[PDB]
């Protein structure tokens, strides 16, 4: 650890308060989205469900983690997430979802010297995906998968696409039985609810069977 | 017991161009196969650890290609340093070795 | 500028007493739900119950938790709700439910400068709904939520929905496969049990079969191996072994039917809608294989001539009674 | 102000507190008071020989070290007071799998009064045993039972008693059903002494009886049999010279026989004897298979059958008084 | 780092012939002890491992029962016996430890045996 | 006054307690008795291939650390201590999933005797895995284990034993599973060696003969009579040609439907069981027979009362001769 | 007073220790060795391309921080210790929904080598995922893998490696063969380099090379199927003039056959392509319907006939050269 690095966190983490974001009453929190599909389950046509395996990372800027040293890059591991404030972003179309958890919480936190924290982790969603069953079984489907922060409004989060938003694996060993993977399109849009207004980040992905 | 070949025995080429080895195995050996060169009345060293992963120190010349039964050591120029013969060893079970293949220049 | 705001938050959970409600041991205090609908989806008649997944929100006023220097609606980690006072509502007829925790829990915790906190969850809950099935599948249903305190009185917390028939929204986008909701009502009343008196929200839908996925699956088909019975008729009596072929199989096509129907259905011991038009197609079909054998009893024309026209008549007139005291 | 005394009271009760002791650990013995509010009784389901039933269970006991003296009676708490004091570990020794529901919260009560009196109360959904023999099936009555005790403390340390009078202690509500197979004649309630491998434990038991609805079955199991046997008897009514129409007549009324033993044997458990269903299909199939070793004595001796007269009479009165047997043994 | 063995020696045929090398940079106790039989003008043959940490030790079958390691802790150096060599066994004799990929990266000098009159 | 002096001397036991360090750690080995209370096996199935089996799991060791000798009587503390005392790591090897019951409390129980002794046990149902060899299925024995081991502690560090010999597990005696019946339970005490050490464990394994009267309702009598219906058709002339070939038909047919229908509640094994045997020699049997008529409308109408005759003899002979060959090979 | 040595070593060790940082972070790459004992290979779930394996997963590093002088050389720890200490997030890349087992304790170990050389192993149940290639179905094998690494850790921070030789590095229990419809014949490792955005992960590879037994598949689609044909060419051993007989012949086999055809095309996942059994039952569909329309053809033309005086002969005949000839270019693959 050489001492240095010790001292560096010890640091980061007195007066520090994970209860609040980053810029509380300044500016909105601008947070960068990422992802990496490792395979699409199967699509269940008689629960209008589909099963999606990402590694959902995202990117945004804490100026309390800000260091000056000559280690550029704190690469941890999953302990340090629950003492730093991480943004709640849930998936609104998800029937069910749940994280990876053995041998350690499929967790990574990377800390830069700037602030920038990277935050990932590997999720299994049980989604919601619409199907028309008219022309069955020579049909197209567009499912979805929208994510956005629950609590946080648009005035205090706002997500933003990265330079590969969605990048998709081999697409051979997928689980895509009778459909195939045409392709995917992000889009952004701002929906407002009775809590407030929230910033909307989906994904579709175009199945053709 | 895994046997492995190292073909041809011998080989005689001039300085700068291309030179093919070749090393097959017996049954499967994943990636741990070692090549090793012998200068003459000295100690052997290491050029590839696993199968094409260059070692540090080593040029860039060598190379290698791995795959689940045959290995391949390519040299892209000849040098004026490289009087040894190159042996083909594996790790995936007790280590075993290739009879070695040597080489001249003119 | 931060640091105001954070020793804020700070002075605020400094003293603060958890196990004890806003306004204790004097007024009770009004909570008002804010229920928002997300889906319906899986309403089973063999369970007896619904899949619910709702954005359930409350609203109370804490009067410790009420700041003046900051000008701003502050909306807090989803961690404070273990060191804040919420109330302790439940679902009455939940059988199993959970709060979705992807990537964090799903939880909103929004403070308010007078004090106002407003709580909320995503909550997926299966519903318990007692359903009536003596006129299936022509049926009408009513699945009812009902939300009840459990640990607090009515004279230490008081219910109410926020905004009265506009509390409740998102149910009319909600698409079902087999049914339809019709309408829905907000009822704020008073159950009384052993220890007190609790106040008791209901939510409760209406919920209108879909008959066309079951005309064209069930009746159909029903209707139809009748008038295959009816082509026995218009074979000759000396034909034995082609009456016979014909009267069997709309025998046990009707008995496997009914047979391939009630496996998908609760064990219900009374007799459902659907169960009467298939005991009676049953009497209509075996009332055919009787003709023949009437017939062949008689001879080993003017009685296959009589029953060529009864038929038609009887049977017109058992589904004019059928769909009339049904719907 | 006001919250501010109640904070020094229930800190002042919690201070040198060790909820890891029974109150009167080494001075008397604790007794837990008892009730049981039945809201919704669950489907009995018959294959696995179990029920499930939502209760609102209520436990009460004497505490002295939780006694105050403030301007209230009785201390409407919350969850959180339940964990940091001794609650009685009751668990129930025929449940198979329970959920303590905490949606939104732990469902949980509690109220220190101000003499030391508890009340503690929980909502369960205990999916307990109940013993079955289906030797009467389906006109048999079952008493699942519910014994519930403690786990750790025996009968010198704790022993629980019933509140009200032993009538109505176990109170089930009145809209709450779901029984659909069966439906609710009453309950008995009990309390006895079991010595287990660490000591005497007393054991609080209620017995729920029950009592099966045969309509389902008669619709789909005794009907289609009885029709089948009426269907089977019209090959007596036909020409004797008619070979393959009677023969289809024998053919699928076999097959249906045992299309329907096989059905009717689904959803049920893999029992070792014979049920009372069982020897209403078996007697029901000798009537049919019996009736095609008729029609093949009828074709053996071609060439009206005087058997085939006899039979028109004989048979359909030995079903009549074989329905009349069993439908009097068992009712 | 620097892998060490001793000098070249002369043996009668039928004796006993004791061969060290020294390890220094390094504890022995982590990474196994490899030793290779180098005959001339032929390739190499790899005769026995060793685990230090438990003593445990595998020999090539053609070799068993011909060769036995020893390992000291203290000395920094594993030791060589052949009890039963006769005057074939004329090699060049290099010590070698697993590297990164159970290669063998660091290689001693090599110490030659000689059996003759 | 007594448990105020009961108070301080638990906080007596637990100030300094080092619950990483097992009970005389640098010396000799913790001995750990054990019994089990076994409740009811929840269900056996040959599809999973395992037996859920609800337990009373019950430890005994001595921690010389736990010893006092003021309180005349043992010490039965709240079920929330064993967090803060040393207890073995016991595990099941065969188990899939497994849980201790969690209403209404967490179904534990300690008790510190006063020579230290830490009376350890909690209620757990397992779900253990079973392999099981279905050569002679639904005739056939099964032998179902438990497979109780330590997991960290080598024999230099613990010792296992039954408590009390072959009395340590009660309760099989009462168990009433529906379709095996438990014939002999055995208690076994082993040291398996593994790679990282020698380790303690102890079996308990039954011995579970299947009640086959289910099967003879289920599925052998009425695959023993489409071979009586069969033989229907020996009776029927030769120039009947469609009731004859429909007889055979639908007794073929019904032949393969009872296997299509018996083999899809049963695992993909590859072998043959003793119910496929039967099966597949009553298939023989019906296809022998549609064979026979065809001889026989292949001989008149292509070129018969012998080879009638003949048939109606020896099919009957010859399939009671297949059934003392069966049922005197498997049972 | 015996206790307080131990207890006076524990809490030396984990003062100033800090747990989220690898040991060596400055230094060095923290290797980590690793190997697998494999209890139980449980079932190979065709239907979800996936197989569950219960590991005893061990692994060992090197810590400096954790170097100890006491009466003892190793010490054999308690499990709460392993989350007081750095432990390698070890994830498996193909795992789907993998459980640590907690029964009664926490089922892991901790042994604390003077030295400072660690070892943890861990009892898990891996429902790890296996793509499998359905072209020969049922005489088919499959290599199941099973790839796991570090996860927040790049091949500059922690490498893996193989605790004894990489053959004797994966070991599979003799007695743990809960497989009931494949054959575990071995197991093949490899390591190797994965590319991501965050950086190059060290990955670890390991194979179980199965093959399907197809006794369970003779017994049930094989076998009712080769007799609904021999009960297909039956029919042309009777007379012209029994058409409802023939037709009863004709009907209930192609019957039997196209309830076979679905009762067995179930077992395998929705594949968009055919199966080797798939070409089995069309072969076979095709016989029954060759049988059909031979005998319309009689039929339409009702002495004895030519047609089934040669389709006595050739239907027996060409069914038995297909059938030679599926066998032997499947079975010797
Ligand atoms: C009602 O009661 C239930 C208990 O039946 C409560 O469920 C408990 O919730 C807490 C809060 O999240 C859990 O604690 C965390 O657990 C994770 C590991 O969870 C994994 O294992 C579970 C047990 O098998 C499994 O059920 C999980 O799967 C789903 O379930 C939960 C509950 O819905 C859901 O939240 C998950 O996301 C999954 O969808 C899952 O596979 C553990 O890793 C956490 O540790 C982190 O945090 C601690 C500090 O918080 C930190 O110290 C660690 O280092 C680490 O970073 C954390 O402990 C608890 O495990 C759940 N208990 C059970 C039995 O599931 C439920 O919350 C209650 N509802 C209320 C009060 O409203
Ligand atoms: C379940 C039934 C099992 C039956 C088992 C077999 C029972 C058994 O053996 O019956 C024999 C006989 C059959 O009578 P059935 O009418 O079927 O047969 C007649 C009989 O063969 C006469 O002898 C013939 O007269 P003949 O030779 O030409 O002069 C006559 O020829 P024809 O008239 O066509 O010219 C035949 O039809 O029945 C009785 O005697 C009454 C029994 C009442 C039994 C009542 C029912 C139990
Ligand atoms: C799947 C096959 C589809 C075949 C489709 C094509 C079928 C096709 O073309 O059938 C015609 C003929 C029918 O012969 P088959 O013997 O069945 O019919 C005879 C034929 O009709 C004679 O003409 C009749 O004599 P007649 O003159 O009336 O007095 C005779 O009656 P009788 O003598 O009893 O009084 C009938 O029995 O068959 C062939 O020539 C062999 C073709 C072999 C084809 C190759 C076979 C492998
Ligand atoms: C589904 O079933 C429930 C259960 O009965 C129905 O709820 C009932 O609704 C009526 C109409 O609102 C209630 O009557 C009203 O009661 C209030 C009590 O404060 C009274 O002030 C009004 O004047 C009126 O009489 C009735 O109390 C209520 N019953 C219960 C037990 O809550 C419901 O209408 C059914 N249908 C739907 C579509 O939900
Ligand atoms: C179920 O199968 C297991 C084996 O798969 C049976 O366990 C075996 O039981 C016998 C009888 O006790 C054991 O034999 C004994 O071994 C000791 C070893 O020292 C020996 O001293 C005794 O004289 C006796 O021979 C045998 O070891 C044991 N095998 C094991 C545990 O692998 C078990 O009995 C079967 N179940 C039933 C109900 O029989
Ligand atoms: C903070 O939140 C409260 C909600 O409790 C806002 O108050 C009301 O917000 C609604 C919706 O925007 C308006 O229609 C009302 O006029 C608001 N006032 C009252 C008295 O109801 C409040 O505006 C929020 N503060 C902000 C956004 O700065
Ligand atoms: C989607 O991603 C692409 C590149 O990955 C980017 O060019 C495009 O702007 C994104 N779409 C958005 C942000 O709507």
């Amino acid at each position: 650890p050489e001492g240095d690095v010790t001292v560096i966190l010890n640091n980061l983490l007195e007066g520090y308060d994970n209860k609040l974001r980053p810029d509380i009453g300044v500016k909105p929190t601008l947070i960068h989205t990422d992802m990496y599909v490792n395979s699409i389950g199967p699509v269940n046509a008689i629960n209008m469900e589909y099963t999606i395996d990402i590694f959902f990372a995202q990117t945004w800027y804490d100026r309390r983690l800000k260091f000056n040293s000559t280690i550029k890059v704190l690469r941890l591991n999953s302990n340090m997430v629950g003492k730093i404030w991480i943004p709640d972003t849930f998936f609104r179309n998800s029937k069910k979802a749940d994280a990876h958890w053995i041998t350690t919480p499929n967790r990574m936190l990377r800390i830069w010297n700037d602030g920038r924290v990277l935050y990932t982790l590997r999720l299994t969603i049980d989604a919601e995906c619409q199907l028309q069953l008219h022309n069955f079984p020579m049909d197209e489907h567009s499912c979805p998968l929208e994510f956005s922060s629950y609590g946080y409004p648009r005035e205090e989060i706002v997500y933003q696409w990265k330079r590969s938003s969605v990048e998709v694996g081999d697409t051979r060993s997928w689980r895509l039985y009778q459909f195939s993977f045409v392709g995917l399109r992000n889009t952004t849009e701002v929906v407002k609810t009775t809590s407030g207004d929230y910033v909307v980040m989906s994904v579709y992905f175009d199945l053709s069977r | 017991n895994i046997v492995m070949t190292q073909s041809p025995k011998s080989m005689s080429m001039s300085v700068g161009e291309r030179v093919t080895l070749s090393c097959k195995a017996s049954e499967y050996v994943g990636t741990y196969v070692s090549w090793y060169q012998q200068k003459p009345e000295q100690s052997p060293k290491l050029l590839i650890y696993g199968a094409s992963n260059r070692y540090t120190g080593v040029p860039d010349r060598f190379t290698g290609s791995g795959s689940a039964t045959d290995f391949t050591l390519t040299i892209g120029s000849v040098q004026a340093e490289d009087l040894a013969d190159y042996h083909c060893g594996q790790s995936y079970s007790y280590p075993t070795f290739g009879a070695g293949t040597k080489l001249e220049l003119k | 500028n931060m640091s105001l705001v954070k020793e804020t938050v700070d002075r605020l959970l400094k003293g603060y007493d958890i196990r004890l409600r806003p306004d204790f041991g004097g007024p009770p205090v009004a909570v008002g739900m804010n229920i928002d609908i997300a889906s319906i989806d899986m309403v089973s008649e063999v369970n007896m119950d619904y899949t619910l997944t709702m954005y359930f929100q409350q609203a109370w006023r804490d009067k410790r938790l009420s700041y003046n220097v900051i000008p701003l609606n502050l909306t807090l980690d989803n961690r404070v709700a273990d060191q804040l006072w919420v109330p302790d509502t439940y679902f009455l007829n939940d059988k199993k439910s959970f709060v979705h925790g992807v990537t964090v829990k799903n939880r909103m915790i929004r403070l308010h400068p007078d004090g106002t906190v407003l709580y909320g969850l995503r909550i997926t809950t299966t519903a318990a709904c007692m359903m009536d099935l003596r006129r299936y599948p022509l049926d009408e249903q009513n699945c009812t939520l009902e939300i009840e305190s459990y640990g607090y009185t009515t004279d230490d917390i008081e219910f109410y929905w926020r905004g009265d028939d506009n509390a409740v929204t998102g149910v009319t986008k909600i698409e079902l496969p087999q049914f339809s909701i019709v309408d829905y009502k907000l009822i704020t009343k008073k159950v009384v049990f052993s220890t007190g008196s609790y106040p008791r929200l209901s939510l409760s839908f209406k919920l209108k079969r879909n008959i066309g996925y079951f005309i064209l699956q069930t009746y159909m088909p029903s209707i139809l191996i009748t008038i295959l019975s009816w082509v026995s008729f218009w074979i000759n009596y000396d034909a034995s072994a082609a009456r016979v072929a014909l009267g069997i199989t709309t025998v046990l096509t009707m008995t496997t039917i009914n047979t391939h129907l009630r496996e998908t259905l609760p064990k219900i011991p009374y007799v459902k809608a659907i169960d009467m038009y298939l005991m009676g197609c049953f009497v209509f079909v075996f009332m055919a294989l009787l003709e023949y054998a009437l017939v062949n009893y008689i001879f080993f024309n003017a009685i296959d001539r009589w029953s060529r026209i009864f038929f038609p008549v009887v049977f017109s007139f058992f589904n004019i009674v059928y769909w009339l005291y049904y719907v | 102000n006001n919250i501010t005394i109640f904070t020094r009271i229930l800190d002042r009760l919690l201070d040198g507190y060790d909820n890891r002791l029974r109150p009167g650990l080494g001075d008397s013995i604790t007794e837990v008071f008892t009730n049981i509010y039945v809201t919704s009784f669950g489907p009995v389901s018959d294959t696995d020989m179990e029920y499930t039933i939502d209760v609102f269970f209520r436990q009460k006991w004497k505490d002295e070290r939780l006694k105050f003296k403030g301007p209230m009676n009785i201390l409407r708490l919350n969850n959180l007071m339940a964990s940091k004091i001794w609650t009685p570990d009751t668990f129930f020794h025929n449940g198979k799998k329970s959920v303590a529901h905490n949606m939104t919260m732990p469902n949980k009560l509690l109220r220190i009064q101000d003499d030391g009196t508890l009340l503690y109360t929980m909502r369960l959904t205990v999916q307990a045993e109940c013993p079955m023999h289906l030797e009467d099936f389906p006109m048999d009555a079952h008493s699942c039972p519910l014994k519930f005790g403690s786990y750790a403390y025996t009968t010198s340390e704790v022993t629980y008693i019933w509140t009200y009078n032993a009538s109505d202690s176990v109170q089930v509500a009145p809209d709450g059903s779901r029984l659909n197979q069966y439906d609710l004649l009453g309950q008995s309630i009990g309390k006895e002494t079991i010595k287990s491998s660490t000591g005497e434990y007393t054991v609080m038991t209620a017995h729920f009886h029950l009592k099966r609805k045969i309509g389902y079955f008669v619709i789909q199991t005794y009907l289609p049999c009885i029709m089948t046997v009426i269907l089977s008897q019209v090959s007596f009514w036909l020409n004797r010279e008619s070979v393959p129409a009677r023969t289809v007549f024998g053919v699928t009324t076999v097959l249906t026989m045992t299309t329907l033993s096989i059905s009717a044997r689904n959803s049920l458990p893999k029992v070792a004897y014979a049920t009372a269903m069982d020897w209403f299909i078996a007697v029901c199939y000798a009537f049919v298979f019996s009736a095609l070793i008729e029609f093949a004595t009828v074709n053996y001796f071609t060439k009206v059958s005087k058997i085939d007269r006899m039979s028109r009479i004989v048979f359909p009165v030995l079903f009549g008084t074989f329905n009349l047997v069993y439908w009097a043994t068992y009712l | 780092v620097q892998l060490q063995q001793s000098g070249a020696e002369l043996v009668k045929p039928g004796a006993s012939v004791k061969l060290s090398c020294t390890a220094s940079g390094f504890n022995i106790k982590d990474t196994y002890m490899y030793w290779v039989k180098q005959r001339p003008e032929q390739g190499l043959e790899w005769i026995g491992r060793i685990d230090p940490a438990n003593g445990d030790t595998k020999y090539d079958p053609k070799f068993q029962g011909k060769a036995t390691i020893t390992t000291d802790t203290f000395s920094n150096t594993a030791y060589l016996q052949l009890s039963s060599l006769t005057s074939e066994d004329t090699a060049v004799y290099y010590c070698a430890r697993k590297g990164l990929r159970w290669a063998m990266d660091y290689w001693g000098q090599g110490t030659s045996v000689t059996v003759s009159t």
